[PDB]
DNA sequence: GATTACCGA
DNA sequence: TCGGTAATCACGCT
């Protein structure tokens, strides 16, 4: 539990290819770009950009050590973990912050639409600007929209501020 | 109830600026005169309208 | 529906006029201000109906003007919101119809007209239903509610309002008696 | 705002409305530019000839005598009942059906009993 | 000049602005009279001929 | 495109030098120089498109001098351009100041 | 009509800048090349107007009156802004890292929120009230939340940070801090604890002081200045902003596709090095990037400042129109409060006259007599706003009914009042509101005693005069200046213009 | 063709004599005026736009509440340098 | 290049 | 005590 939703975003960002870095870095806890390399099997070029993705999302850290001999600055990176349970709920702070606009918007607005498979759901200040009807397909303009779904996406949004709240 | 000098260069320069807006002349005329001059022989009979305000 | 305003503002008299009377030299400044504007806070001001008091006058540094404090009082009309109005049909279009309410208009398209398929008569200036013969045509009275005010800008002209009239006790007067029966 | 300040407003009656366009128009008579009223004053003046349904002191009576009944009918109320002229029980439904009191019909049929009078008969 | 005054009133004497006038830029208000600021900005000073107040009524008739 | 204005040329010859002994004065031209287009296709004003000509520049005395030109020399520098020198003289009898 | 209440000040936010802004740049390019000047960076990409051009976006805008508008730079990498980074330092080392808070116990809150109501009026005694919260913050490493988890020592000079970190047992390396690392520290201060620092929790952001999106300033702020007749010479703020983008553009290449990982932390430098210089040029310990000639270029700071830059230089001083400059020479026959006035300044110098009902016979006639003959007009003016030039062709068809309400501009006249100046202007004296006299030569005459306050003598000097105009600036030039009210001196009692 | 300069020396010899109706004069009325549209609620300069009327505050939006203020041109970009740099000039204006 | 003074161990 | 760093140095004119 909880190590699927990590790799979930790290899906997103990266893809299936950025899992199979994570898990591999769990089992040495620190390595190189180099060192990667040779446990995955897949160039280190593209493994060392996974890293750069991963650095901007604040997900990994790194310590340089000074090599005695050739004075050659190499980068020994590490996982951090004590970020899991803030940054989970402040991403979906904000994706609740969007959903509670649309619903808004849509009491203030969308009242028209029209009746295709493309390009629905006009509001009234394009329509009289428009003369009531539409100038990508023609088709004459209705009324009183979405009536359903308006109500439902009410609904959604109580459970997951319970959810985030625990 | 004499003016300063502060005053009195303020009260000429408010009617000197209505005088050429408009604002019918007292008894001024000769023959031609800047409407600056105009407001200097009015101060010297005493018929200015504007009067101070003296914050105490 | 209109209402009766009573309102203080700062009066800018001109020295072109400054030997008129105090009273009606701002009542002709103040007048030429508000007269057919649209303002959005209140709405449409008629007209300015009298002048009650003012103060005396006040010069500032750079005009050479004179500013005062009146009263007067001001005929408004306001059209808000869920307003139940009454209207006159003077125009046809196969698109929708204004209704005069006033010094605006209202236009109202054909599918919030009434609980019937409505089918415009091009050859005539009318609406002809589908199952019932009711005919909606021009000089009609009809009585309606608001239901959408667009508010842009300063002018009266290029603002316009959405009614509509699918509720039982609208339509025609006539319509609403004889379904009485 | 307006100016520096809404002190105070009243409401009016279309036929109160008219004579304030008439004295309005009683001026000019001015004869200097003539004074011509402006296009959506004249257009709602248009507007009086045709909805001026009662007397004008008489419906300044009205506006008063419906206030007293009833605490919750205000002058805004009862402006809206002078231009309807309500006859019975389906104009009271549909007037107050977006108000904050919705009434009953013991209470509403007493209001029309007042609106019984000041009818024009023709 | 380094003490209590305007923001504005410490640009034109120590040109230092980056020490004093981004010092500044934190949680502070300017709201005017100065002598320098209304020079700056466009308004009458305070001073002199700015420090009277007049007032007059309107009959006015000429005679 | 961009005349300095007009009737300032009176004492130009065909080519563009001033033949000697006139008096020069006030904003008076000394050579009349056209220009090379500059940006042809930028603004289109109008009539621009048609017109297609030079944006003129040119030299001319100082805005408060008088007097009477001297000699006008006429040579090449260097690479393989031209250059004019025009000298004007002056009187100045001894008033005030 | 309004007028100017209150300037507040305060720090933009990014996202503040975006909305702002009606493009982005990415193109380190101006014009390439003598034929459509038009690209999609730096110049006009809908950003500012300043050839004779139309093209602006959509609002029509010509050179003449055409605000500019601000852009933005989408920088790839956090960078610390110069001039507040005296004072992240100051934040640093007053937070208690991973949590948020400030070091302070609940008591030392509920004392010293009290005391800025009481020295709440005076700025000097605020600001030493701020250091003993940063003095107090300092001496401390355990916190009371977090169990002391080994704060480290900041340190400084001038933008790069590190810190004081053991790793095996004592150890004492000196891990550089990134700009991304700070910024991640500063978001996590919450709000409430910004009064007990300097700043403002709806004004000043600590987190918006590291720069994410860089403004680029318009295109009339940074004009193109022509050299011959068809080379332009770039400005040097224009200059830097194209060698900005460069260092960029490859940047976000080198992260989406190179790999060396150590060019990167190199480049990044640069990127901080390249900004520097442009906010303030001449910081310490900075080399100048100067332009490739020899000169060094005056940025943003320098063009603020540096004795000639934009308070003395162009805001409090001007230069101003209605003047000349000549030199002086005396006579003894007019009187103490009148001047000379040469007649070629004369008739190059005009005031406003505004016929109202009794001057009207006077400047018919003194527009009817062309700019040529002495008395004479050069501008009248209607009551709309066009003017009209009587040079041309016919002054008769403006020399007819005159409508009362216009403004007639004609020559300086004997009494209209004018003012004289010396420059260097020691004490309040050297400038006396005269009374023209004109008088054909080209020198400005003197009254020999009116010269112990000027401080001149005749020995070829300049002394210039300046006519006011507006008639409430004239009237108060005649009462309160003129040279009979100066007879005696405010340093001593005793006269000044006197016998020599 | 230019004119004289008038230092901070020739501002302060006008304080003196307690001139403030010349020191607008001279300084700003024969000088540059430029004419500015602001918004009231964000302080930020409006934008206009020629073609479609309509002028509006980017920022936030409004589109009735704004005014004009009288200025001089060397003010406004004092503005734009402080605008450059990351300091955001709130302009909160007054009636008469 | 010279005066200071504020800042820093 | 004691060493260190910036930040400052007429008016106008060519
Ligand atoms: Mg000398
Ligand atoms: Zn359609
Ligand atoms: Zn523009
Ligand atoms: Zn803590
Ligand atoms: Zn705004």
């Amino acid at each position: 539990r909880k190590n699927k939703e990590l790799l979930e975003i790290a899906q997103e960002i990266g893809g299936e290819e950025a899992v199979e870095v994570v898990k591999a870095l769990e089992k040495m806890k620190e390595a190189t770009d180099e060192e990667l390399a040779e446990a995955t099997g897949i160039r280190v070029n593209t493994v060392r950009r996974i890293l750069y993705m991963l650095n901007d999302e604040g997900l990994a850290d790194f310590k340089r050590i000074r090599d005695p001999e050739t004075g050659w600055y190499y980068y020994y990176w590490r996982l951090e973990t004590k970020k899991l349970p803030e940054i989970i709920r402040s991403r979906k702070m904000a994706e609740l912050k969007k959903l509670k606009e649309m619903l808004e918007e849509e009491t203030s607005e969308i009242y028209y639409w029209c009746g295709t498979e493309g390009h629905p759901k006009l509001t009234f200040d394009e329509a009289m600007e428009y003369e009531f009807q539409c100038p990508i397909c023609g088709k004459m303009l209705m009324q009183y929209d979405n009536t359903h779904i308006i109500e439902e996406l009410k609904r959604r949004i109580e459970e997951l501020e319970i959810e985030l709240g625990l | 109830f004499r003016y300063t000098r502060f005053e009195k260069a303020r009260i000429i320069g408010a009617r000197a600026l209505q005088i050429a807006m408009g604002a019918p002349v007292l008894i001024d005329v000769p023959e031609g005169i800047t409407p600056l001059q105009a407001a200097l022989l009015e101060f010297e009979k005493g018929v200015i309208p504007i009067t101070v305000i003296r914050p105490s | 529906m209109y209402k009766l305003l009573k309102v203080k503002d700062v009066v800018r008299i001109p020295p072109r006029m400054f030997t008129m009377d105090p009273k009606e030299a701002a009542k002709i400044v103040l007048r030429e201000t508000y007269e057919g504007i649209y303002d959005r806070d209140e709405g449409v001001v008629l007209a300015i109906l009298d002048v009650e008091e003012i103060s005396e006058g006040v010069i500032v540094p750079g005009d050479g003007a004179t500013y005062h404090e009146a009263i007067f009082n001001v005929l408004v009309w306001e059209p808000r919101n869920q307003e139940v109005v009454e209207g006159e049909v003077v125009e046809m279009m196969p698109y929708g119809a204004f209704i005069r309410i006033g010094p605006m208009d209202g236009l109202v398209h054909i599918s919030q007209l009434m609980d019937d398929y409505v089918v415009f008569d091009e050859k005539n200036r009318q609406f002809i239903g589908k199952e019932t013969n009711r005919v909606l045509k021009l000089g009609d009275y009809v009585r309606a509610r608001i239901i959408g005010v667009s508010v842009k800008s300063r002018v009266i002209r290029e603002n316009k309002i959405n009614m509509t009239m699918r509720q039982p006790g609208l339509g025609k007067f006539e319509w609403i008696e004889k379904e009485k029966k | 705002m307006i100016g520096r300040k809404k002190l105070e407003e009243h409401y009016i009656t279309i036929a109160e409305a008219k004579e304030l366009l008439e004295r309005r128009h009683a001026e000019g008579l001015a004869e200097n530019p003539e004074e011509p009223m402006f296009y959506e004053a004249r257009v709602s003046l248009e507007h009086a000839e045709r909805f001026a349904k009662l007397k004008p002191e008489q419906a300044r009576e009205l506006k008063e005598k419906l206030m007293g009944l009833f605490d919750w009918i205000n002058e805004r109320i009862a402006a809206k009942l002078v231009d309807i002229l309500p006859e019975d029980y389906l104009d009271i439904r549909v007037i107050f059906a977006k108000e904050e009191y919705m009434p009953t019909p013991e209470e509403a049929e007493e209001i029309i009993k007042v609106i019984d009078e000041y009818r024009p008969l023709e | 000049v380094g003490e209590k005054a305007s923001v504005l009133a410490r640009a034109a004497f120590e040109i230092t602005t980056q020490h004093l006038f981004a010092a500044a830029e934190r949680g502070e208000v300017d709201p005017l009279n100065g002598v320098v600021e209304n020079v700056l900005i466009g308004q009458p000073v305070p001073v002199g001929t700015g420090i009277v107040k007049l007032a007059m009524s309107l009959p006015l008739r000429p005679k | 495109q961009g005349y300095l204005g007009e009737k300032y040329y009176r004492h130009l010859d065909e080519d563009g030098l001033i033949f000697p002994e006139s008096k020069v004065e006030g904003k008076d031209v000394l050579v009349g120089r056209t220009s090379p287009p500059r940006f042809i296709e930028e603004q289109s004003s109008l009539g621009s498109m048609v017109l297609q000509g030079r944006r003129e520049t040119s030299v001319t005395v100082r805005p408060s001098e008088k007097g009477v030109v001297d000699k006008v020399i006429v040579t090449e520098t260097g690479d393989g351009t031209k250059l004019v020198k025009v000298t004007v003289r002056d009187l100045r009898i001894p008033e005030l100041g | 009509k309004k007028v100017i209440g209150s300037i507040e000040f305060g720090i933009l936010s990014p996202q503040e800048i975006r909305k702002m802004s009606a493009a982005e740049i990415t193109v380190p390019d101006t014009y390439d090349d003598d034929g459509y000047p038009i690209e999609g960076g730096l110049m006009d990409k809908r950003l500012g107007v300043i050839d004779p051009g139309l093209r602006c976006e959509t609002c029509g805008a010509r050179a003449g009156e055409c605000p500019g508008h601000f852009g933005h730079i989408e920088l790839a990498r956090p960078v610390i802004h110069v001039g507040f980074a005296k004072t992240i330092h100051r934040v640093l080392e007053s937070t208690c890292r991973e949590c948020g808070r400030i070091k302070l116990t609940d008591e030392e809150i509920e004392e010293y929120m009290q005391k800025f109501e009481v020295m709440g009026d005076r700025k000097g005694a605020v600001d030493k009230l701020i250091k003993e919260i940063h003095k107090k913050a300092k001496e401390r490493m355990v916190c009371p939340h977090c169990g002391a988890p080994q704060f480290p020592i900041k340190f400084e000079r001038p933008t790069i940070y590190w810190e004081l970190r053991k790793d095996e047992e004592g150890n004492e390396y000196k891990h550089r801090m990134m700009p991304s690392e700070v910024r991640d520290r500063l978001e996590k201060i919450p709000d409430k604890d910004l009064p007990l620092l300097g700043l403002h929790p709806e004004k000043s952001r600590p987190e918006w002081m590291v720069l994410t999106v860089l403004p680029v300033p318009p295109v009339t702020m940074r004009p193109s200045i022509t050299l011959e007749s068809g080379i332009r010479a770039e400005d040097d703020l224009t200059h830097k902003l194209v060698d900005i983008i460069r260092i960029n553009n490859r940047l976000k290449s080198n992260i989406e596709a190179g790999a060396p990982q150590l060019i990167i932390e190199d480049l990044w430098d640069l990127l901080q090095y390249h900004v520097t210089t442009y906010i303030n040029n001449e910081t310490s310990g900075v080399p100048p990037a100067k332009h490739k000639s020899g000169r060094p270029l005056k940025t943003l700071a320098q063009r603020l400042k540096g004795k000639e830059g934009r308070f003395r230089g162009n805001l409090s001083g001007k230069r101003v129109n209605f003047s000349a400059r000549t030199v002086i020479s005396p006579d003894p026959m007019i009187s103490i409060n009148e001047v000379g006035v040469p007649l070629a300044v004369a008739m190059e110098l005009t005031v406003p006259e505004k016929v109202t009902e009794f001057n009207y016979e006077k400047l018919k006639q003194r527009v009817l007599n062309g700019p040529e003959k002495y008395p004479g007009a050069n501008y009248v003016i209607d009551p709309e706003g066009r003017r009209i030039r009587l040079m041309e062709s016919n002054r008769e068809l403006i020399a007819e009914k005159l409508d009362i309400g216009w403004t007639v501009e004609r020559h300086l006249e004997d009494g209209d009042v004018v003012l004289f100046n010396r420059q260097p202007s020691l004490h309040r004296m050297s400038i006396m509101a005269h009374r023209v006299r004109v008088m054909p030569y080209r020198t400005f005459r003197l009254n020999l005693p009116v010269c112990p306050p000027y401080n001149a003598d005749f020995d070829g000097d300049e002394m210039n005069l300046h006519v006011p105009q507006t008639e409430e600036a004239q009237a108060e030039a005649k009462i309160l200046m003129e040279v009979q009210n100066h007879i005696i001196s405010p340093r001593y009692g005793g006269p000044l213009i006197a016998g020599i | 063709e230019g004119g004289l300069r008038f230092g901070e020396m020739e501002r302060d010899v006008l304080i003196g004599h307690g001139a403030a109706m010349l020191l607008i004069e001279r300084l700003l009325e024969e000088s540059d005026k430029t004419e500015v549209w602001v918004c009231e609620s964000c302080g930020h300069l409006a934008l206009e736009d020629k073609r479609r009327g309509k002028v509006y505050c980017p920022v936030c939006g409004e589109d009735e509440r704004i005014s004009k203020v009288e200025m001089s041109y060397a003010f406004k970009l004092l503005l734009d340098e402080l605008k450059a740099m990351v300091i955001r000039p709130s302009l909160r204006l007054k009636d008469r």
